[PDB]
C-alpha cells in the first residue's frame, strides 16, 4: 500500500494550505487521493518518478470545512490497496481554550503531570497535540460555566483544541502553546 | 412546511387596446421555492418571459413576479399557468383587465 | 428606512451544488442580486450602479463565500435532523437594520429558517440567540464559540447603518420621496340585485397602503375583498379593494385611501 | 453592503 503524509502536518488552519504526499515503492504512473467526510472527493495526479519512488504532491487549497476529513491515496499503473486513513482537520473556527498543568509547567522527572483544557464554550470534546492523538470528552458546565477535560500525561510544547461531536474534523483555534519542562 | 402559491394576473398599467404594456403574474405565499410559472396568450406559452429575483416575506414564504411586454387587444386572451408541488394539476388564472 | 438582505439556499441533491440566491433591499427598492447558478454581484438600482468596481468585487467575493458556507450549513442541518441525502432542503436568512427619524440605528435583526420553519434568531440585544429547537441549539453553541454575536453587532450597528445612509443619500430623489397613489373606482353588475365597487390604488411607493370602504361613513371591514399589494414592475405598487353593494345603494359607499405620501386621505365615490 | 461571511456556518 502507498504512504500518505501531511506536510507540515494533518492540522490545517482555516484559509491555509497543506500538501498531502502520496508515495510508493511500486512504480505507479498515477495517484488517487480520496476524501471521505462531509463532502467527498477524488483527486487525480500524474505521478513523479525518482530513484524507484513514485510520488505525487496533492496540494489541499485554502483550508475550508469541506476539505476536512479522512484522506486515502491509491496508485495505479494504468488501483492499488488504499493507503491507511489520514484524518485532516481544520482548526481556527471557534474561540481558543485555556491549557493548564497541574502541578505546574516545570516538574522533575517522575512527577505525574496532568493537563487541563477548559473554555467557557461548550466544546463536547478536547484534543491534545504536541502532532495529536489524544481526545478526551469534556465535562461541564462547571459552576464557572466552564467545559473542561483532563489529559493525564519527556517534555514539549502542548496545545489543545475544542470540537463538537457532530463535526469531528472541525476544531477550535489552538490554545496558547504550553511548554512542559521535564527537568 | 408546504404552502400553496397565491396567483394574481394583471397589467403594469390600465389595459388600453393597441398600447404597449407589461403583463404580470405575481406568485406569492408559496413554499418550497421550486415553482413553474408560464404566461399564456390564447393558451400558448409566451416564450420571452422574465421574472424577478427570488425573495420572501416575513412568514418565510416566497414571491416572484413574472412579466412580459405585450400590447393588449380585444381579440386576445391572456392567462398565467402556475405549477407547484402543492398543486394537483397546473393552475391557470385568466387575466381580468379589472382585477 | 431600512436595509434588509434575503438569502435562499436550496440543496439540489444529485442536481449539483446548492443554489444560493441573495437579494438586498432598501425599504421596498431592491438594489442588488446574486445567483450561484459566472456568479456575480449585480446592481438592480441605479443609485448603487455608482459604487466602484472594487465595491462590487468585494461584494461578489462575500456572496460566493456565503454560498460556500450555506452549502456546508445545509449539509450540517440535514445531519441534525437525521435527514436523508436524496431530499431537497431550504435555508433562509433575513437580516438588516432599521433607522429612526434621526437616521441612526433603531433595531438590528438576523433570523434564519430551515424548510420554512423558524430556526435561529439574533436577540434584540444583538448579543444572544434564541434557538427554535434542539437542532438550533447546536448552531447557537457553535456561533457562541465562534463569537459570531459580536461580528453581527458590529455589522448591524456600524456598517449596516453607514451604508444605508449612503444608499439613501445616493438615491434621495427616488428613495426619500413617497409616491402617492392614483385612484379610481370601477363598477360591475353582480347578479340581478347587486353590484361590485372596486377601489384602485396604483403607482404608489412605498408599498404600505390602507384602502377602506365606508357605508354612510361606517367601516365595511367585513364584506370587503382586499387583494394583496402587488408589484407593478416599474418600482411602484398596486392594490384594490372591492365591495358588493345592493343595486341602487352605490351612492352611500365611499372608498378611503391612506398612504404616507398623501397630505390628506383620498375619498372616492363611483357616480353613475 | 453585505455582512462578512466569517464563521457563520450553521
Amino acid at each position: 500500500k502507498p504512504s500518505l503524509l501531511a506536510h507540515p502536518g494533518r492540522l490545517v488552519k482555516s484559509e491555509e494550505t497543506v500538501i498531502l504526499q502520496c508515495w510508493s515503492d511500486v512504480r505507479f504512473e498515477h495517484f488517487l487521493l480520496h476524501r471521505e467526510g462531509k463532502f467527498k472527493d477524488t483527486l487525480h495526479l500524474i505521478g513523479e518518478h525518482h530513484d524507484g519512488v513514485s510520488k505525487a504532491n496533492f496540494s489541499i487549497g485554502p483550508m475550508m470545512q469541506d476539505l476536512a476529513g479522512t484522506y486515502r491515496c491509491y496508485g495505479s499503473v494504468t488501483l492499488s490497496a488504499p493507503s491507511d486513513p489520514l484524518d485532516i482537520v481544520i482548526t481556527g473556527l471557534y474561540e481558543k481554550p485555556s491549557l493548564s498543568a497541574q502541578p505546574g509547567p516545570t516538574v522533575l522527572a517522575g512527577e505525574s503531570v496532568t493537563l487541563s483544557c477548559s473554555s467557557r464554550s461548550s466544546y463536547d470534546m478536547y484534543h491534545l497535540s504536541r502532532e495529536a492523538h489524544e481526545c478526551r470528552f469534556s465535562a461541564g458546565p462547571k459552576v464557572n460555566g466552564t467545559f473542561q477535560a483532563d489529559f493525564p500525561l519527556h517534555g514539549g510544547t502542548y496545545r489543545c483544541f475544542g470540537s463538537f461531536r457532530d463535526s469531528p474534523y472541525e476544531w477550535s483555534n489552538s490554545s496558547d502553546p504550553l511548554l512542559v519542562s521535564v527537568t | 412546511i408546504q404552502r400553496t402559491p397565491k396567483i394574481q394576473v394583471y397589467s403594469r398599467h390600465p389595459a388600453e387596446n393597441g398600447k404597449s404594456n407589461f403583463l404580470n403574474c405575481y406568485v406569492s405565499g408559496f413554499h418550497p421555492s421550486d415553482i413553474e410559472v408560464d404566461l399564456l396568450k390564447n393558451g400558448e406559452r409566451i416564450e420571452k418571459v422574465e421574472h424577478s429575483d427570488l425573495s420572501f416575506s416575513k412568514d418565510w414564504s416566497f414571491y416572484l413576479l413574472y412579466y412580459t411586454e405585450f400590447t393588449p387587444t380585444e381579440k386576445d386572451e391572456y392567462a398565467c399557468r402556475v405549477n407547484h408541488v402543492t398543486l394537483s394539476q397546473p393552475k391557470i388564472v385568466k387575466w381580468d383587465r379589472d382585477m | 428606512h431600512s436595509m434588509r438582505y434575503f438569502y435562499t439556499a436550496v440543496s439540489r441533491p444529485g442536481r449539483g451544488e446548492p443554489r444560493f440566491i441573495a437579494v438586498g433591499y432598501v425599504d421596498d427598492t431592491q438594489f442588488v442580486r446574486f445567483d450561484s447558478d459566472s456568479p456575480r454581484g449585480e446592481p438592480r438600482a441605479p443609485w448603487v450602479e455608482q459604487e466602484g468596481p472594487e465595491y462590487w468585487d468585494r461584494e461578489t467575493q462575500k456572496y460566493k463565500r456565503q454560498a460556500q458556507a450555506d452549502r456546508v450549513s445545509l449539509r450540517n442541518l440535514r445531519g441534525y435532523y437525521n435527514q436523508s441525502e436524496a431530499g431537497s432542503h431550504t435555508l433562509q436568512r433575513m437580516y438588516g437594520c432599521d433607522l429612526g427619524p434621526d437616521g441612526r440605528l433603531l433595531r438590528g435583526y438576523d433570523q434564519s429558517a430551515y424548510d420554512g420553519k423558524d430556526y435561529i434568531a439574533l436577540n434584540e440585544d444583538l448579543r444572544s440567540w434564541t434557538a427554535a429547537d434542539t437542532a438550533a441549539q447546536i448552531t447557537q453553541r457553535k456561533w457562541e464559540a465562534a463569537r459570531e454575536a459580536e461580528q453581527w453587532r458590529a455589522y448591524l450597528e456600524g456598517t449596516c447603518v453607514e451604508w444605508l445612509r449612503r444608499y439613501l443619500e445616493n438615491g434621495k430623489e427616488t428613495l426619500q420621496r413617497a409616491e402617492h397613489p392614483k385612484t379610481h373606482v370601477t363598477h360591475h353588475p353582480v347578479s340581478d340585485h347587486e353590484a361590485t365597487l372596486r377601489c384602485w390604488a396604483l403607482g404608489f411607493y412605498p408599498a404600505e397602503i390602507t384602502l377602506t370602504w365606508q357605508r354612510d361613513g361606517e367601516d365595511q371591514t367585513q364584506d370587503t375583498e382586499l387583494v394583496e399589494t402587488r408589484p407593478a414592475g416599474d418600482g411602484t405598487f398596486q392594490k384594490w379593494a372591492a365591495v358588493v353593494v345592493p343595486s341602487g345603494e352605490e351612492q352611500r359607499y365611499t372608498c378611503h385611501v391612506q398612504h404616507e405620501g398623501l397630505p390628506e386621505p383620498l375619498t372616492l365615490r363611483w357616480e353613475p | 453592503i453585505l455582512k462578512e461571511p466569517v464563521h457563520g456556518v450553521y
